[PDB]
């Protein structure tokens, strides 16, 4: 009946001066907007038909016209930032906060999927769909006593969109609008539904991309301990996005790591620095780094989990990506740590694998070894080993790459380079 | 992950 | 010397 209408034939029958055939062609419409190839988007604007199908929202007498061009609009939406701008312009964001309150589920669930999209576009628009006011009656769909009493599509839109309210930077979300978000956001977390739980870590992943202060705000809420325990699931799309949001965390003070490290999240790094997906044990590895760099009671809970071996493993063999954060957690752990960790560190063989990702054709980790080079022999000074470490040096093939290095097309390398052999070399 | 479509 | 993204 409605399938595959010409955009001519639909703008006939969106022109009538008959509401079923404004229904049935609104329905057309979104039959061609939401097939599998190539909607015709540009198109359906170009006929015009937006400013249409935003009257369509508020016609309360007729729920499936509301639904039709809901649907349509959200399609349309879901495209280019131009694409999204156009049902913007038409005034679709005032309407579809309006239906949020529509007394029919599909209807409502229709108007949260469509925000979603439009504050997916950017910090703009999250900002614009805030100013309208959509955060409260968003957050009134989610005030029951049990979500799961709600249908389960339904509750995954709703939180992929509250998500959605909190992504993107420059600027980050406002302030009051993350303190009204949070607390749902916290319950969600909670939930048990495997997409509810991934959106969920996407949203504090987000809120933890930022500032110390923007950090606090989330850790605060005593949300550390259910995401280490997520950081443990077994579903890849919960694990990401619940370890960027670790990572997030412990870029910012020490005591937010000690959070993070206290709610027991350095047991389950053996398994992400082994990990088969390379993008977790880059991600891994990064943390690792920002751990490092912590004080040297938290370096020392990195030795105490056994996570030395698990590092000298990625500097040994990873992606390169990997690799690289590797020697970043290194140099951290060696311009911080104590001489009874830095020694630990050669004991458990970092200066063979250190020295062979020194033929590298990257120049800032050549820096980085070099640094974390000179960091150890510091501490073999303070020991009066520097020969018995030169020599490990020279056996390993190190000192023929840091002897050619001072020979390298960049000044800091060639000075870190000379500097070591002509004072231990 | 930003924008969906509904099919 | 912690590194952001």
């Amino acid at each position: 009946g409605t399938v595959n209408w010409s955009v001519e034939d639909i703008v006939k029958g969106i022109n009538s001066n008959n509401l079923e055939s404004q229904l049935q062609a609104t329905q057309a419409a979104r039959k061609l907007l939401s097939r599998e190839k190539q909607p015709p988007i540009d198109n359906i604007i170009r006929a015009g038909l937006i400013p249409k199908f935003v009257s369509f929202l508020g016609k309360t007498d007729c729920s499936p016209i509301q639904f039709e061009s809901a649907w349509a609009l959200t399609n349309i939406a879901s495209g280019t930032s131009e694409q999204t701008k156009a049902v913007v312009d038409g005034g679709a964001i005032p309407a579809f906060i309006s239906l949020l309150a529509s007394p029919h589920a599909h209807i409502s669930e229709q108007a949260v999927w469509a925000l979603g999209n439009i504050a997916g576009d950017g910090s703009a628009f999250r900002d614009l769909v805030i100013k309208h006011g959509a955060i409260d009656p968003l957050l009134a769909l989610l005030a029951v006593p049990d979500l799961s009493t709600l249908a389960c599509g339904y509750l995954r839109n709703l939180t992929w969109t509250l998500s959605n309210l909190c992504r993107n930077k420059n600027p980050a979300p406002p302030l009051d609008a993350v303190e009204q978000i949070l607390p749902t956001l916290v319950r969600l977390l909670h939930h048990n539904d495997p997409e509810v739980l991934a959106d969920s870590c996407w949203a504090i992943s987000y809120l933890t991309d930022g500032p110390n202060e923007r950090i606090e705000m989330v850790v605060k809420k005593g949300v550390v301990p259910q995401l280490v325990k997520l950081l443990g699931a077994t579903e890849l799309p919960i694990v990401t996005p619940a370890l960027r949001a670790i990572g997030n965390i412990v870029t910012g003070t020490d005591e937010q790591t000690q959070k993070v490290i206290d709610a027991g999240a350095l047991a389950v790094f053996p398994s992400l620095l082994t990990n088969p997906k390379t993008n977790i044990q880059k991600e891994a590895t990064w943390t690792m780094s920002n751990i490092t760099a912590g004080r040297q009671d938290q370096i020392q809970q990195v030795v105490n989990h056994g996570l030395v071996p698990f590092l000298v493993g990625v500097l040994s063999k990873a992606d390169f990506k990997t690799q690289k954060e590797a020697a970043w957690a290194i140099t951290n752990y060696t311009s911080g740590g104590t001489v009874e960790q830095i020694v630990y560190l050669v004991h458990c063989g970092i200066i063979e694998p250190l020295m062979n990702l020194l033929s590298a054709k990257d120049t800032k980790i050549i820096q980085v070894i070099l640094d974390a080079i000179s960091n150890i022999f510091q501490a073999a000074e303070k020991l009066g080993e520097t020969e018995k470490l030169s020599i490990m040096i020279e056996e390993c093939g190190g000192l023929d790459k840091i002897e050619a290095l001072q020979r390298h097309e960049n000044e800091s390398v060639y000075k870190a380079s000379l500097n070591l052999i002509e004072k231990y070399f | 992950l930003p924008k969906r479509r509904r099919a």
